[PDB]
């Protein structure tokens, strides 16, 4: 006998079994690292996708500046990625989109973003995945580096009493001109502080479904953080009004958008015409996005608005036009038998270049020019997972194109675009004009760096396309974005972790990525994970743990075992229809009044605020 | 060790000693400190404040508790609820849970149609008394329909809801019809034309042959399958043209296939698939079947059969200007290639209405005939028998329901065992006080329950049960619950073998002493009750100590004793090689361990 | 146990194909009179320590 766990794909669909192809969600045990070699290859491919050779030495660093925008050369083999942008076409697409949506559209959006920012407290910056400290020269949460920055400002030139985003930004600006800056103790000069602020570090974390292509996800500092937040707020306020923008949210709304698009298409295209689909996948969405074009676009946007926003939105772009990249850990040496092994940093690899291998050498000499001490003065690109909203806006601009050359042939297109993944819908009345339309679309996309893959982009007739793991079909729309919690990594508190997991499961059910039985199994699994995390078990069990000895000793004094808490030898009572309801609210009237008041005693040494917190 | 921080005065004011029982608890502190605080600490009364502050959550809980849960149903698409929409309706399923509105009519329609299907099926057990058994079932079936206790002899007429079963059962009542038809689950209707019956043959395996009938003239009809309208014209065993109004991918395929069978178009009416030759059985247990229903059943088995049928219909390449009204093999709205003589469109085809009532004539196979043949309904167009709980119903005539299952058999056996007690002489307590257990091994009720026992290894079960019975009787220490539990097995000659710890019936279920189970459970503080699948039963007597002594109902030649961890854990097999004065631990259930000593 | 022991002994002695390391093990049980019963496979003493005829254990190896 033999086996083939794909034969079930013959007499069945794919929307029902595709999930079996990918493993279950969770932390990737791959340990995708951020080494120096990978970073250098990235920088090389970046400078290369720039099809130009022009430069201009600066005055603040005495360093060249590869200006890869509006200077296209090396037209040969242009099917491969490109980064040289054309401003004329960009502004033309922006104008088309404005005309379509409306005139005072960008103005209304920027006004909304402004007013939202005004009443915003700088403290918001504490909400972030991670950053890079410019004093300790490491990566940490936002709150830590924020405290560091504020206390350094205090130690050097008095405290920051703004308590608002705008004062914080202006304080950063002023600090750009300070000659001496202190911090717990040591100080630094102007140039070094500038560099540190414009420094970036490559993080190894890449956790998501689909593909973990984020080997070297960026990790900027704190100076540029607020301006990036502002630009993202504006781009978000913009993407909301756009029908073809699945970034800000997903699921129910996403399916609504899909079906709306499809139905509008079916009701629009003439009888003679016939549609098609393409499963596009933009390649190198981070090594071809330039902040200079973003700057010009933001300028064209705010052209008619308060000059405040005009100058503000023009901050993060220039901050990204000049971004020093921290090279990872330096190379190591070794003798033949490997009995001795030397370790050197990156800044000195230019000192022993004669030893490194060729592949590592040819990848290092051409860049030595741009090196200063240990970093590389990258004048462009976009590595961070930032400006995703803005990139999506640019893509939507790409899709809203239309001229008379197409109309004459009776053809057009439309579709949807995520950050770096999209779906196209072409229309024509011949099995050839479709090819012409596809080539036209690819050309307009390449004009502004937006490329497309060929080994990962396919197509088919109208019924079958894929978008953000949501394999759409004539029916049976199947999702695959099943998320889950993780206690060991995020032990916020005993009380709040189970309720949060219940809310998460409820959400996943809403998005149809989960079904009743699946949800129940996941619940019974997360309960056990929680228990094992906090080292707690029920009372029926014959455990001998440290919390358990006292819990087993104090069990005989109560009868409302049902009312007991999971954290205290309790049992489950919630179910599908009782997720929004915390177990506490569900056991209040049931807990023996003694235990109840003994828990809800605000006169204790320490979501329903329990006497179960881990400060 | 002590990561959790705390306050100091808050700790001393509560008098929390460290290392209470070698648990430090702690400024810093451990987590167990929280357990010590919530199990033995200060007492407040702040419940009202908590409720007021968390009013939104507790009002949500109240609302939740204010629900009347209803049934659910699998189907597709052709604020206070938003808090629960996740659990109310998905995409393949949905639950009709309601809050305040009540109207019991469509559920009543479902009930009446289900019971009509049931009864009409029940009448399919003979060859001659079809109509008689049917009508007698009807007259013997009453219901608490809605709120009124009505009979099932007037509802079928008073109601106006076309269906194969309604019609099939009302024709026998000389009731009015509406000119509607039913070819399987599909619903048909005539528009124009007419013809006459004609016979033809069809081969099976390439050698045999079977006769079917059809019409030779032209005639137009109106098909209607779930979420799909249609119109077509049949001519000489073949489908000429057809048009579909409302589009659903799955529905359009099944509707088209059903209309094709109705038109018998295709080569599979000349020869047959190699799958039919596997059976060639166009027959029931003892009845005959046409070719159409056999083909249909063959479709229901797998969609590959549907695809084959549709391929039998010619496929061609669509021409320009027709994509908008073309079709695909999978129901695709438009495609470069489609099938011959097809037309898709949007909007459901408005269905006509016939205001002319008639009466038909039933046949041996209950097939009704209005005129010129033209069968309108039959049992062949029904689903297979589906057991469903019926309530608000009364069904008196035999064949009403088997109402005989091993579970119910065991329930009745145990009910008889319980009643036998009867608080009198020649009953359980008298034999107990008399210490005459042998008679217990000869009662009638145990003889009635014996057939429910696993036959292969009933001797060992009887041996063990008699052992327990005698050991609990002679000494006078016993427990009626476990006794009655094991009694049904004390009716066959005892034999040697290996026992495991469970007594298995013939339905693969089991029972175990010293433990509880769905089939049989009981507990102290409610000893006057005995649960059987949750059905609480009563004891004709009262006891407060007759059950308290279970030291001998767990094992056969042993007795429980005081707990002792030093004693070694063992199994049920090595027990034979134990001695006396030698304690032993052993599992008596799930994570339930107890100590035992011989005798 | 006595029965079984005597049985084994005769079987080994009548032919001549014996293993001296098994008789020395099972002999102590042949003193009493045979009886009827099911032999599980082990031979227990009065101290909850057994020996098995054919496999080595902590008590006789």
């Amino acid at each position: 006998m033999e086996i083939n766990p794909y034969l079930m794909f013959l007499n069945n669909d794919v929307t029902s079994l595709i999930s079996t192809t990918y493993p279950y969600t969770g932390p990737p045990p791959m340990s995708h690292g951020s080494s120096t070699k990978y970073t250098l290859e990235t920088i090389k491919r970046t400078y290369d996708y720039s099809r130009t050779s022009v430069e201009k030495t600066s005055k603040v660093f005495n360093i060249p500046r590869r200006k890869f925008c509006n200077c296209l050369e090396d037209k040969d083999e242009l099917v491969k990625p490109t980064g040289n942008v054309d401003i004329s076409s960009l502004l033309g697409l922006a104008e088309m989109m404005e005309k379509r949506m409306g005139e005072g559209f960008f103005k209304h959006c920027v006004m909304e973003a402004e007013t939202e920012i005004l009443k915003m407290h700088f403290s918001r910056l504490t909400e972030g995945r991670q950053t890079y400290d410019w004093t300790s020269e490491r990566n940490m949460p936002a709150a830590t580096a924020l405290q560091l920055t504020v206390d350094a400002i205090k130690e050097t030139e008095g405290p920051f009493k703004g308590t608002t985003m705008l004062e914080y930004c202006n304080k950063m600006i002023e600090m750009l001109d300070w000659k001496e800056i202190k911090f717990k103790i040591d100080s630094i000069k102007h140039d070094e502080f500038l560099i540190r602020a414009l420094t970036i570090n490559t993080m190894a974390k890449d956790g998501e479904r689909g593909k973990l292509q984020r080997r070297a996800i960026a990790t900027p500092g704190m100076i540029v953080r607020p301006f990036s937040k502002i630009v993202e707020t504006v781009a978000q306020k913009i993407c909301e009004k756009l029908k073809e923008s699945g970034l800000p949210v997903g699921g129910n709304e996403k399916k609504a958008k899909l079906k709306t698009t499809v139905t509008s298409l079916n009701a629009r295209m003439n009888s003679d015409q016939f549609a098609v689909n393409i499963t596009g996948d933009n390649s190198k969405w981070n090594e071809c996005q330039q902040p200079e074009a973003y700057l010009a676009l933001l300028a064209y946007i705010t052209k008619d608005s308060s000059d405040l926003m005009k100058d503000l939105c023009s901050v993060a772009p220039v901050l990204f036009c000049n971004k020093f990249v921290k090279l990872g850990q330096g190379i190591r040496l070794s003798n033949k038998r490997k009995t001795k092994e030397v370790i050197i940093k990156a800044e000195k690899m230019g000192k022993y270049k004669n030893l490194m291998r060729e592949e590592y050498k040819n990848l290092f000499e051409p860049l030595e020019k741009y090196i200063q001490k240990d970093v590389c003065f990258l004048p462009g690109g976009m590595l961070m997972g930032m400006f995703n909203m803005l990139s999506t806006v640019l893509g939507v601009s790409t899709l809203c194109y239309m001229d008379e050359e197409l109309k004459a042939k009776g053809c057009f297109w439309t579709g949807l675009q995520s950050s770096d993944d999209f779906v196209l819908f072409a229309v024509a009345s011949n099995w050839s004009n479709i090819h012409w339309t596809i080539r036209r679309f690819n050309a307009v996309c390449k004009l502004i760096g937006i490329n497309m893959s060929l080994e990962k982009s396919y197509g088919s007739l109208p019924e079958l396309f894929e978008f953000t793991s949501m394999f759409f079909d004539g029916e049976f729309v199947s999702n695959l974005a099943m998320e889950l919690p993780a206690f060991t990594t995020a032990g916020v508190n005993e009380g709040v972790d189970f309720t949060a997991a219940m809310s998460i499961i409820k959400t996943n059910m809403i998005n149809n990525s989960l079904s009743p039985s699946t949800a129940l199994m996941a619940l019974r699994i997360c309960l056990q994970e929680f228990r094992a995390t906090y080292r707690v078990h029920p009372w029926d069990s014959r455990v001998k743990g440290g919390r358990m000895k006292i819990i087993n000793e104090f069990i005989k004094t109560i009868e409302n075992k049902d009312g007991l808490l999971i954290a205290d030898g309790g049992k489950l009572m919630n179910n599908i229809s009782t997720l929004h309801i915390p177990e506490e609210v569900l056991k209040f009237e049931k807990m023996d009044e003694q235990y109840r008041n003994r828990v809800f005693n605000p006169k204790n040494p320490f979501a329903v605020v329990s006497t179960h917190s881990f400060r | 060790k002590f990561p959790i921080i705390a306050n100091k005065r808050m700790l001393e004011e509560a008098q929390i000693p460290k290392e209470h029982n070698n648990v430090a608890l702690w400024v810093l502190a451990s987590a167990s400190c929280i357990n010590y605080w919530n199990f033995c600490g200060p007492c407040v009364n702040n419940s009202e404040v908590i409720k007021e502050v968390y009013k939104s959550r507790f009002g949500r809980l109240e609302r939740r508790k204010e629900i009347m849960w209803k049934e659910l149903r699998f189907t597709l698409v052709d604020p206070e609820r938003m808090e629960l929409i996740h659990a109310l309706g998905g995409e393949t399923w949905i639950q009709e849970a309601n809050t305040a509105g009540i109207s019991n009519v469509d559920q009543r329609k479902n009930d009446i149609r289900a019971v009509c299907r049931k009864v009409c099926l029940a009448a399919n057990a003979s060859i001659m008394n079809a109509k008689s058994k049917l009508v007698e079932y009807i007259k013997s079936t009453s219901m608490r329909i809605g709120e009124t206790e009505r009979k099932l002899e007037e509802l079928i007429l008073e109601t106006d809801d076309v269906s194969p079963e309604v019609t099939l059962c009302k024709s026998a009542l000389g009731g009015q019809l509406g000119k509607t038809l039913s070819f399987g689950p599909m619903l048909l209707k005539k528009i124009s034309g007419s013809g006459v019956k004609v016979k033809d043959t069809v081969y099976i395996q390439g050698v045999r042959a079977v006769q079917f009938e059809y019409w030779s003239e032209q005639e137009e009809f109106y098909g209607e399958y779930k979420s799909a309208t249609a119109l077509f014209s049949r001519k000489e065993r073949s489908l000429e043209w057809i048009t579909i109004g409302g589009g659903i991918n799955e529905d359009r395929k099944r509707l088209l296939a059903m209309c094709m069978i109705f038109c018998r178009d295709g080569d599979y009416f000349k020869d047959a698939p190699a799958t039919i030759t596997m059976a060639d059985l166009s027959t029931k247990l003892g009845r005959e079947i046409p070719y159409q229903y056999v083909m249909m059943n063959w479709i229901q088995k797998s969609e590959d059969n549907l695809e084959a049928l549709l391929y039998s219909r010619g496929i061609v390449e669509t021409n320009p200007g027709k994509m908008g009204s073309s079709m695909g093999i999978d129901g695709s709205k438009r495609a470069i290639k489609s099938l011959r003589a097809v037309t898709i469109q949007s909007g459901k085809i408005d269905m006509p209405e016939s205001k002319e009532k008639i009466h038909l004539e039933l046949s041996d196979n209950l097939e009704a005939f209005d005129s010129s043949g033209r069968i309108v309904a039959t049992i062949l167009d029904l689903p297979s028998d589906k057991k469903v709980t019926f309530q608000d119903v009364s069904f008196q005539h035999p064949d009403l329901a088997v109402l005989r299952d091993e579970k119910t058999a065991i329930t009745k056996g145990y009910e008889a065992l319980i009643k036998r007690l009867g608080t009198g002489d020649n009953d359980i307590p008298s034999l107990i006080a008399k210490k005459d257990y042998l008679s217990l091994y000869n009662l009638p009720e145990v003889k009635l329950m014996a057939p429910l026992i696993r036959p292969n290894r009933k001797g060992v079960y009887s041996r063990v049960a008699r052992k327990l019975v005698s050991t609990q009787v002679t000494t006078g220490h016993y427990s009626l619950h476990e006794l009655i539990k094991v009694l049904p097995f004390t009716y066959f000659a005892p034999k040697q073998g290996m026992f495991e710890g469970r007594l298995f019936f013939s339905n693969d279920s089991f029972v175990e002493p010293g433990v509880n189970n769905n089939v049989f459970s009981w507990s102290k503080a409610d000893s006057s009750k005995i649960y059987c699948h949750g059905i609480a039963i009563r004891v004709p007597l009262v006891v407060g100590d007759e059950h308290m002594d279970t030291s001998l109902a767990l094992l056969e030649g042993f007795s429980v004793c005081e707990n002792d961890p030093r004693a070694p854990m063992v199994t049920r097999q090595d027990l034979i090689d134990v001695g006396f004065g030698q304690k032993v631990r052993l599992f008596v259930g799930q994570g339930s361990v107890r100590t035992f000593k011989r005798t």
